[PDB]
C-alpha cells in the first residue's frame, strides 16, 4: 500500500493554484486581496489555513455546495454584461472593504441603493443566446435597523426575486443586529443562479438587491479543489493529496480519502 | 482624484438662454450626484437644483420654473440649463460633487468645481469716458495732495488704469468697478507732493483693450 | 424651503477659539439637517471642511470641529491661525433640497487697526457739462478690512445714488474702498454741502465739500 508523501505538492503536471490567504469564493466574489485571482483558471485550487475573509460581512448558505461547483469548472472567468439599472444609485461601497482611498465592495457585485427621493421597482432581463451556460451570482443585504433599510432603500421591507424560466427565487431581506465583524452588525447574503442557453435571467427588486455585475462562463468540471498547508514544490507528479504527492506506482494508498489525479485506491 | 471644471458663455443677453456644462473627472456620475451652486456678485451661495446618480432631479422650489440639470452619464457631463435669462442671474456657477456615506448615512458636498462667471447683460463694448479728479478745496492741510480719475461708463471688463505711463507707482490705489446703470464705472488715485502738483503734471492712462481705446487725461488744478 | 442664518462676520485673533454657528428658521439644526461647513477662500475657490455635522473632511486640519450646540449647529476653530482667514458658509439639508447660510466672514488680526484715509472729490467741470456730477470717495489704507460709508447732504442723510464698493485687500495688506453719489447737475446745484462718512471700528471720519 502506498503510505507516506513527499509532503509537498508539485507544481508540475497539473495546473495548481494556491489561493494563500482567499478562499475560492473570497476570490469569486472579488475580495479586495484576492483581486490577484480574477480571471485566473486551474486544475486543482488548495485552499491554505491563513485563508481570511475582509470586506463586507456575508453568508453564503449552500456554500459548500456553490463551493464545489465553481471548483470543478476550474475557471474563474468573469464576463462583464450591460446591466440597465434606471433609477437607482450604482458603485455603492463601504469601510469595512475599503480599496484604493477608501469605501471598497467586492469586484464583482453592485450595490444598489436608493436614488435621491426613491427606490424604483427594479426589473431588469438578461437573456442568455450564448452557447454555454451562465452561471450569476447575486446577494440580498439584510440591514440591521429600520433606519438603515430606509436611508438606503427607502422602502420599510424590500425584497428580491431572480427569476429565470424554469426556477424563482423570491428571498426578502430581514432586519436585525448580527454581531460585529469589521464594524458592522449588518450582512448581505450569497445566493445564485445558472442560465442555461436560450433562457432569460429575470431580477426584480424594489430593496435590498446586490446586483450582478455579470457572468460566470462555466466549462466542465475537470478541475477540483482541495485545502491543505502543504508546501508546493517544483516537481512532476500525478497523484496529489492533501498531504502531499504519493507515487500512483501501486494499487491502493491509504494517505487519505482526498486525492487527485490518476491515483491509488484509498484504504 | 476627483475633478470637476465648468465650462459656459461668460456673457449672455438677458433672454436667452444660459447653458453651462460641468465634465466631471475621477469617479462615475451613476455612482454620485451632482450639485449646482451659484454665488452672485457680493452675495451668499445660492443652491439651484441637483440631478442624482439615478438621473432623478431635485430643483431649487424658487428657480425651479427656469432651471433643468441634465446628464449623459457616457460623457462624464452635467447639464444646467437656464431660459428666460434675467440680469440678477449675473453670479459664479459652481458644479460641486454629492457625496453620501453608506457607514454613517449622512450626505455633504465634497469636491467643488473651480466655478464660471456668468454676467448678464444687454450692453455693447463701449469704451470708458475719463474725467479727471483734483482736490478743489485746498485746504493746505499736509505735503500729500490726492488725485483722482473717474473712469465712466465702459463695458465690458477690464481697463487698465496707470499714472503718468508708469512714473507713479507710489500709491496708485485703483478701486474695482461697480455697476451702476449697466456699464462699469471705476477710479483709480495717485497721491504726490503739494511740490509736485500742479508743479509738474500728473496724467491718467485709461487703456480698455476690449474696445482698443487708449485715453490719457491730465488732471489740471 | 426654511432659512439658515449665520453670523455677518466675526474677528478673532491667532491663538483665540472662535465658534461659527448655523441657525433654522424652522427650527433646531438636528443631526437630520447633515450641517455641512463650507470654507471660501480668496477668489471664490471653495472647499469641503466638515460633512454630516461633525465629520472632519480629509485635509482638514484637526483644529476644526463640528458640532450640534444647543439648538444651532457649530463649528469650532481652536487656535485660529492668520491662515484661517475666509468665509465659512454653513449648509442645511431640508428633504432634497439644500439651505446654505449667508456665511460668516472671518478676520483673524494680523496687523496692527489702521485708520482710513478718506477723501471726497467733486464733480468735474467736464462730467458736468453732460448734465450729471457724481461725488467720488475713495476711502484707503484701512485695517481691518471693514468701514460702513454714508452720505450726507446739506446735513441731511442720502439715500438714493450711493454705491460703495466692498473692501479689497492691498498689496501691503491694509484695504481699499470706495463710493460713488451720483446726481444730476440740476441736484448737485439744488445744494450747498455734500459729506461721505467712514465708520471703522467706532469711530467716523468723515469729508466734506461746498
Ligand atoms: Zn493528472
Ligand atoms: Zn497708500
Ligand atoms: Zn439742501
Amino acid at each position: 500500500v502506498q503510505s507516506s508523501s513527499t509532503g509537498k505538492i508539485c507544481n508540475n503536471p497539473h495546473r495548481i493554484l494556491d489561493g494563500i490567504d482567499c478562499t475560492l469564493i473570497d476570490a469569486l466574489l472579488g475580495d479586495p486581496h484576492c483581486d490577484v485571482f480574477q480571471d485566473e483558471t486551474w486544475d486543482l485550487f488548495v485552499e491554505r489555513s491563513k485563508a481570511f475573509s475582509n470586506c463586507y460581512p456575508y453568508d453564503v448558505p449552500d456554500y459548500a455546495s456553490l463551493r464545489s461547483l465553481v471548483a470543478s469548472s476550474g475557471t474563474l472567468e468573469f464576463i462583464t454584461e450591460g446591466f440597465t439599472w434606471t433609477g437607482v444609485t450604482q458603485n455603492g461601497g463601504s469601510n469595512a472593504c475599503k480599496r484604493g482611498p477608501g469605501s471598497g465592495f467586492f469586484s464583482r457585485l453592485n450595490w444598489l441603493t436608493k436614488s435621491g427621493s426613491t427606490y424604483p421597482v427594479l426589473d431588469v432581463t438578461m437573456p442568455n443566446n450564448d452557447n454555454f451556460d451562465k452561471l450569476y451570482i447575486w446577494g440580498i443585504h439584510h440591514p440591521s435597523t429600520n433606519q438603515e433599510q430606509t436611508s438606503l432603500y427607502v422602502q420599510a421591507s424590500g425584497r428580491v426575486t431572480v427569476s429565470t424560466r424554469r426556477s424563482q427565487q423570491t428571498i426578502i431581506p430581514n432586519i436585525g443586529s448580527r454581531p460585529w465583524v469589521r464594524g458592522l452588525s449588518s450582512r448581505i447574503s450569497i445566493y445564485w443562479t445558472i442560465v442555461k442557453p436560450g433562457d432569460v435571467l429575470v431580477i426584480n427588486s424594489n430593496g435590498n438587491l446586490i446586483a450582478p455585475r455579470g457572468y460566470f462562463k462555466m466549462r466542465t468540471g475537470k478541475s477540483s479543489i482541495m485545502r491543505s498547508d502543504a508546501p508546493i514544490d517544483t516537481c512532476i507528479s500525478e497523484c496529489i493529496t492533501p498531504d502531499g504527492s504519493i507515487p500512483n506506482d501501486k494499487p491502493f494508498q491509504n494517505v487519505n480519502k482526498i486525492t487527485y489525479g490518476a491515483c491509488p485506491k484509498y484504504v | 482624484q476627483v475633478q470637476l471644471k465648468e465650462s459656459g458663455p461668460g456673457l449672455v443677453a438677458p433672454s436667452q438662454s444660459l447653458s453651462i456644462t460641468c465634465t466631471v473627472s475621477g469617479f462615475l456620475l451613476i455612482s454620485n450626484g451632482v450639485h449646482w451652486v451659484r454665488q452672485p456678485p457680493g452675495k451668499g451661495l445660492e443652491w439651484l437644483g441637483v440631478i442624482w446618480a439615478g438621473g432623478n432631479t431635485n430643483y431649487n422650489s424658487a428657480l425651479m420654473s427656469r432651471v433643468s440639470i441634465s446628464k449623459d452619464n457616457s460623457k462624464s457631463q452635467v447639464f444646467l440649463k437656464m431660459k428666460s435669462l434675467q440680469t440678477d442671474d449675473t453670479a459664479m456657477y459652481y458644479c460641486a460633487r454629492d457625496f453620501y456615506d453608506y457607514d454613517v448615512f449622512y450626505y455633504a458636498m465634497d469636491y467643488w468645481g473651480q466655478g464660471t462667471s456668468v454676467t448678464v447683460s444687454s450692453a455693447k463694448t463701449t469704451p470708458p469716458s475719463v474725467y479727471p479728479l483734483a482736490p478743489g478745496s485746498a485746504a493746505q492741510t499736509n505735503s500729500m495732495v490726492t488725485l483722482g480719475c473717474l473712469v465712466k461708463g465702459y463695458f465690458p471688463e477690464p481697463v487698465t488704469v496707470t499714472w503718468n505711463s508708469g512714473s507713479l507707482s507710489s500709491g496708485v490705489h485703483t478701486f474695482p468697478a461697480v455697476l451702476q446703470s449697466d456699464l462699469y464705472t471705476l477710479s483709480s488715485s495717485v497721491t504726490v507732493p503739494s511740490s509736485t502738483w500742479p508743479s509738474e503734471t500728473v496724467t491718467c492712462n485709461v487703456a480698455h483693450p476690449a474696445s482698443s481705446t487708449k485715453v490719457d487725461k491730465k488732471i489740471v488744478p | 424651503q426654511a432659512v439658515v442664518t449665520q453670523e455677518s462676520a466675526l474677528t478673532t485673533s491667532p491663538g483665540e477659539t472662535v465658534t461659527l454657528t448655523c441657525r433654522s428658521s424652522t427650527g433646531a439644526v438636528t443631526t437630520s439637517n447633515y450641517a455641512n461647513w463650507v470654507q471660501e477662500k480668496p477668489d471664490h475657490l471653495f472647499t469641503g471642511l466638515i460633512g454630516g455635522t461633525n465629520n472632519r473632511a480629509p485635509g482638514v486640519p484637526a483644529r476644526f470641529s463640528g458640532s450640534l450646540i444647543g439648538d444651532k449647529a457649530a463649528l469650532t476653530i481652536t487656535g485660529a491661525q492668520t491662515e484661517d482667514e475666509a468665509i465659512y458658509f454653513c449648509a442645511l439639508w431640508y428633504s432634497n433640497h439644500w439651505v446654505f447660510g449667508g456665511g460668516t466672514k472671518l478676520t483673524v488680526l494680523g496687523q496692527p487697526k489702521s485708520s482710513p484715509s478718506v477723501t471726497l472729490f467733486p464733480p468735474s467741470s467736464e462730467e458736468l457739462e453732460t448734465n450729471k456730477a457724481t461725488l467720488v470717495c475713495t476711502i484707503t489704507d484701512f485695517y481691518p478690512g471693514v468701514v460702513t460709508v454714508d452720505w450726507k447732504v446739506d446735513g441731511t442723510p442720502v439715500t438714493q445714488g450711493m454705491e460703495t464698493t466692498q473692501p479689497s485687500k492691498q498689496s501691503n495688506n491694509k484695504y481699499m474702498a470706495s463710493s460713488y453719489l451720483t446726481l444730476t447737475a440740476r441736484a448737485w446745484e439744488r445744494h450747498s454741502s455734500y459729506s461721505c462718512q467712514v465708520t471703522h471700528e467706532g469711530h467716523t471720519v468723515e469729508k466734506s465739500l461746498s
